């Protein structure tokens, strides 16, 4: 019965993580493209 | 006065003008903003450690 109150309340923590890991990953895909145009006028 | 006509005759016929060429100093801080971009990089991940922090105590 209370399983399922368990399971509502971390299916959106398990979300806010994805999100939260979304960022940092945005912000290392930023990172990514800072460092491929760097190798591509080295010479 | 032997040696210092030695000296000067050593040094006679070298005498004209000197270029630096080359810019060795531009190529030595090539290094240097590749460096500051490390550090953009070392605080980039710094923020990413202080957003790590506060999900650990709520």
């Amino acid at each position: 019965s209370e399983e399922r109150r368990e399971i509502a309340e971390v299916n959106k923590k398990l979300k806010q993580k994805n999100q939260q890991l979304k960022q940092i990953m945005d912000q290392l895909r930023n990172l990514i493209w800072d460092i491929n145009a760097m190798l591509a006028m080295r010479n | 006065e032997a040696e210092l006509s030695a000296q000067i005759r050593y040094l006679t016929q070298v005498a004209t003008g000197q270029p630096h060429e080359g810019s060795s100093y531009s190529s030595r801080k090539d290094c240097q903003m590749a460096l500051k971009r490390v550090d953009y990089a070392r605080l980039k991940l710094s923020d990413v450690a202080r957003t790590c922090e506060q999900m650990l105590e709520n």
